[PDB]
């Protein structure tokens, strides 16, 4: 089973994918004009602490 | 062939043991089914690990031995295992090999002499292919969508059938000599079953794939899904690929498939023949069945009959819900009032009558229920989730998108529960010539006060204003709605919620019986009115386009055409079995005694009589070309028979033979008075009417084995007739007894006697003396 | 129906030496392809081949006696040279609706000596220039086409 | 703006031309058809003859 889905690791990029465009489409919805590349450059996402 | 003796030989052996010979002795047939599970049982946990791991071994599929022989296929082509002599344990008729050998066949192995049947097995597919390929695609763009979950249909389908008549289909399109005992549906539409017969006969196919291909064919896939915008199977199949929550790629497809023409047609249809069978106040009903049974419309290719199609469809309409009623078709359980639509979710009640002042003192009764109910209703782009209690409308709740489509969902609705003091006290404007009796038929109050608001728009806007008015508090100010369906207001309507989204369509699957009054008031097993009469466009002229009103009073042709159809009609009346009729006549070569027949001479006035000789010595020499050699065109036989009356003369011949009415025929040549096509020959369009020819005799064209079938029928068993092959039916005398295996396990006797009369009168005569 | 019992049918218990005569309209034949012919069929000398999606002359036997052929409504193309053997003491002959382009596919026929008549009507040939006098020069035994001789000459019933 | 059109990729509208085509075969046909009398005649109107 290891070997199975360790073969299908490949799955990760699915899910980061649907991730930020469920982020971007909906930040380009609330202005109905496309607006991905601007979240994609400017949105801010905190990842920790320094 | 050898085979056959092969076949003979495994039954032999397989009786020859004790416990087959046991299984196959007792019971009948269908213990098959049941063996045919007991056997070949094994499942797995996770596939897709199982095909993983099995396809790098070396030889991951089982085939076929002899084909890999035949086909000259080595066992390796250049240092390449494909298979190695072997038993698969489970079949005992298989080698193992490696999926190699699929490429290897691909690129080197037999080949057949064409592979474009695939077109038709699949022509679903290739028609989704092909609408998808005249879909001009706009823009996308982004925004909210509004969604409403709804059930609905993603397959653009052409005379959708049942799985019972579907069944039928299967085998008489593939498997002739195994097919059951013929169907009322199998003669009626026998234009269908030839066309899928003639694609796929005499062809290299695996039968069980097309079947089920056609399964599939003739299902509308109906499914619970969010939707946005209009409602058409040609967008329901790819609606994925045009619009999400937050996305739509906006896209032309209205002139793809269009299945939406036929629907309403056929709501027309049934909306003509329900306002037409109001007249008749003691026996409405039965005029409604009759005008039913004896009509019919074009669809695509082929004619079919009304009946039949209502009760394939599926609209929820007050229009067809009546004509399913009268037929006996069961029916959602989906309410109308007006041009709305409702659906009950909960609540209960009981029939309570108040009265109503209409002017001055003028009492008239009306009934309204008692108990809490819930009920979802559908206006034109608008929608609600209401409740009444008690003579009263406790709330409403709406989801629309428009002002006039709420104004009006919120006036119907308020009707609905009989709330407001208009009831109490009627309007004064309202008098007793309208609140009943229009032709006779009183109508209750609430009908009164629907028509008064679509009447004029006061009305409407004093009915609204009756509820009563309150000042907007704060923050409902956006769930609030003033006289003109604002949004928001300073004062609006009391309990009148508004919000954005449209409320989701409830689901059942359920099937209710519901009968319908001598007014056309359909009852459904308790009080309830789910439609009436009273809820129609009131009149409207529309010209019909393929449809055929066989019936007397809905016609408007002349006496001539009508007597000249007629005529043709009684001539095709004798073409049923029995002796001193066309067809034995016709085997007899007994040519001449068709000059004599009785509908010929009653035909022969009509003739034009200046030259009805030169016409008669014609078509009295072609019928004797057609009847002596054998090969003869039955349809020009019934067109030209008219004129074999007279005797013969002598003229010359232009080339069309007239009527008294400057119509004439054309002998070989189809047109308007006298039409048919080889496609469909169990049809004659005489002057835009069906006239259904009986299927006793086959033709040069027509001939199989389904031209038959409605000559012959049951009769008391006798063993000492003979058996005989379906093929060798046609060379049967008639009023000759034969036995005949039928479909499977079954061994019948026929009688080339052609009884079939009509059920359903007998029966409704015979219950109707009951009553008296 | 099927030109096997069209034919079984045909054949009232009759020997297939007898006939003078044969019929297979309105039928189908697989592949477009003549099938159940003979030479046995020896007496035969008419023969109607009408409307069978027939597209080929391949399974033709070698006919003597036959003197008159119909094909028409088919979409047969390119094989005219079978009937200098099969049936070379053949008169009559028709191909209306049929598919035929050129001339070099008509060029066989010159070898029936015993050619009378023949009839072309439908076919894209017909739509060039200066088209029944190439053809007559090229045929030279040939009287009669599409029913009609030189100088629009039209020829009896039979 | 800018960002609009950095964002929809707007760029001019690239000019087809018409694609260069070969010698026709089928316009000797027509021309002899042309020179062909028809069955019917005088489907084109003229006007009078004055004196």
């Amino acid at each position: 089973i290891k070997n199975d889905w360790l073969s299908k690791a490949r799955r990760c990029f699915i899910t980061t994918m649907d991730t930020v465009e469920t982020i971007c489409l909906r930040e380009s919805a609330k202005a109905e004009e496309n607006l991905v590349e601007k979240t994609l450059n400017e949105k801010q996402m905190w990842i920790g602490k320094k | 062939m050898s085979l056959l003796l092969t076949i003979a030989k495994e039954y032999k052996r397989l009786c020859q043991d004790a416990k087959a010979a046991q299984m196959m002795t007792v019971g009948t047939v269908s213990n098959y089914t049941t063996f045919k599970k007991w056997t070949t049982s094994r499942k797995e946990k996770n596939p897709s690990l199982r095909m993983r791991w099995a396809m790098s071994s070396k030889f991951p599929i089982i085939a076929n031995k002899r084909m890999l022989e035949e086909a000259q296929i080595p066992k390796e082509h250049n240092n390449v295992a494909l298979w190695e002599d072997t038993e698969d344990v489970s079949k005992r008729d298989h080698v193992l090999a490696s999926a190699s050998c699929i490429n290897y066949w691909n690129f080197c192995g037999p080949c057949v002499n064409n592979s474009e049947v695939i077109k038709e097995v699949y022509k679903s597919r290739f028609g989704r292919l092909e609408r998808r390929k005249e879909i001009m695609w706009k823009e996308l763009r982004f925004t909210l969508v509004d969604r409403q979950r709804r059930r609905v249909d993603t397959q653009p389908v052409e005379q959708r059938l049942r799985t019972g008549e579907i069944k039928d289909l299967q085998m008489w399109t593939l498997f002739e000599d195994e097919a059951p005992l013929a169907s009322k549906f199998i003669l009626d539409n026998y234009g269908l079953v030839k066309e899928m017969r003639s694609k796929f006969a005499n062809k290299p196919l695996n039968k069980e794939v097309v079947a089920h291909m056609l399964e599939k064919q003739f299902n509308p896939e109906s499914r619970f899904l969010p939707v946005f915008g209009a409602i058409r199977p040609e967008r329901m199949e790819l609606i994925h690929a045009l619009g999400g929550e937050t996305w739509i790629q906006e896209a032309n497809t209205a002139g793809i498939s269009n299945v939406d023409q036929r629907k309403n047609d056929i709501r027309a249809v049934c909306r003509k023949v329900c306002l037409a069978a109001n007249a008749s106040i003691m026996n409405a009903k039965s005029k409604l069945v009759e005008y039913i049974k004896s009509t019919s419309m074009r669809i695509g290719e082929t004619e079919r009959k009304l009946e039949e199609l209502i009760l394939e469809t599926d609209d929820v309409s007050p229009e067809v819900t009546l004509c399913k009623s009268a037929l006996g078709g069961q029916l959602g359980k989906t309410l109308s009032f007006g041009p709305m639509l409702l659906k009950k979710i909960s609540g209960s009640g009981v029939k309570v009558k108040d009265t109503v002042y209409i002017q001055g003192v003028r009492a008239v009764q009306f009934e309204y229920w008692s108990e809490q109910e819930e009920f979802y209703g559908e206006y034109k782009s608008a929608t609600a989730l209401f409740s009444r209690k008690e003579r009263s409308l406790e709330w409403i709740t709406i989801g629309g998108g428009i002002n006039e489509d709420r104004k009006r969902l919120l006036a119907m609705c308020m009707i609905f529960c009989r709330d407001g003091d208009y009831f109490k006290d009627a309007p004064a404007t309202i008098t007793m010539a309208d609140l009943s009796t229009k032709l006779g038929r009183e109508i209750p109050y609430q009908y009164v006060m629907m028509n008064w608001i679509q009447k004029s728009e006061d009305n409407l806007e004093a009915l609204l204003y009756s509820r009563g008015i309150v000042e907007t508090n704060p923050g409902k100010m956006g769930s609030s709605m003033g006289i003109d369906g604002s949004k928001r207001a300073i004062k609006s309507l009391r309990a009148v919620t508004i919000q954005s989204g449209k409320i989701d369509m409830p689901e059942s699957k359920e099937k209710i019986h519901l009968e319908l009054s001598d007014n056309l008031e359909a009852f459904d097993s308790s009080g309830r009115i789910v439609a009436t009469i009273l809820d129609l466009p009131s009149d409207k002229k529309v010209t019909f386009q393929d449809v055929s009103f066989q019936h007397p009073d809905l016609a408007v042709l002349r006496d001539e055409k009508t007597a000249i159809t007629k005529g043709y009609e009684a001539l095709i009346k004798r073409l049923g079995t029995g002796d001193n009729d066309i067809p034995s006549l016709i085997a007899k070569k007994d040519y001449l005694s068709l000059y004599n027949l009785p509908e010929v001479k009653l035909m022969a006035p009509l003739i034009r009589p200046n030259r009805k000789g030169v016409y008669s010595r014609v078509a009295r020499k072609l019928v004797s070309t057609q009847v002596t050699t054998g090969h003869y065109s039955l349809h020009e036989l019934i067109k030209v028979l008219p004129f074999t009356y007279f005797a013969p003369k002598q003229g010359m011949f232009e080339g069309r033979l007239f009527f008294s009415n400057d119509s004439f025929v054309e002998p070989g040549v189809n047109n308007n008075v006298f039409s048919w096509s080889k496609a469909d020959s169990s049809k004659i369009y005489c002057h835009g009417i069906a006239i259904r020819v009986p299927l006793v005799v086959g033709d040069e064209h027509m001939d199989t084995s389904l031209a038959l079938l409605e000559g012959f029928s049951v009769c008391e068993n006798d063993p000492r007739a003979p058996m005989v092959t379906r093929q060798d039916l046609i060379d049967v005398g008639f009023g000759q007894k034969v036995r005949l295996f039928v479909g499977q396990g079954s061994v019948r006797t026929f009688k080339r006697t052609a009884s079939q009369r009509a059920a359903s009168s007998d029966v409704n005569k015979n219950v109707k003396k009951i009553k008296m | 129906m099927e030109m096997g019992r069209r034919i079984h049918l045909e054949l009232r218990n009759r020997t297939p030496s007898d006939v003078k005569e044969l019929v297979l309209d309105n039928s189908r034949s697989n592949e477009g392809k003549l099938e159940g012919l003979t030479d046995e069929f020896e007496e035969l000398e008419f023969l109607s081949t009408i409307n069978v999606g027939l597209t080929s002359i391949a399974n033709l036997p070698k006919l003597n006696k036959l003197k008159k052929l119909e094909l028409s409504d088919n979409r047969v193309s390119g094989g005219l040279e079978v009937l200098a053997e099969k049936c070379p003491n053949l008169t009559h002959l028709n191909l209306s609706g049929n598919k035929i382009k050129d001339l070099s596919t008509i060029e066989p026929l010159k070898k029936l000596e015993n050619l009378k008549s023949l009839d072309l009507f439908n076919c894209e040939v017909t739509n060039l220039n200066d088209y029944r006098e190439n053809v007559f020069k090229l045929l030279p035994q040939l009287t009669y086409l599409d029913g009609y001789d030189r100088d629009d000459k039209e020829a009896p019933d039979s | 703006t800018q960002d609009v059109i950095t964002t929809e990729g707007l760029k001019q509208s690239e000019n087809k031309l018409p694609e260069p085509r070969s010698f026709p075969r089928w316009f000797n046909a027509e021309w002899m058809w042309a020179i062909k009398d028809s069955d019917l005649t005088g489907w084109v109107p003229m006007a009078e003859y004055p004196p």
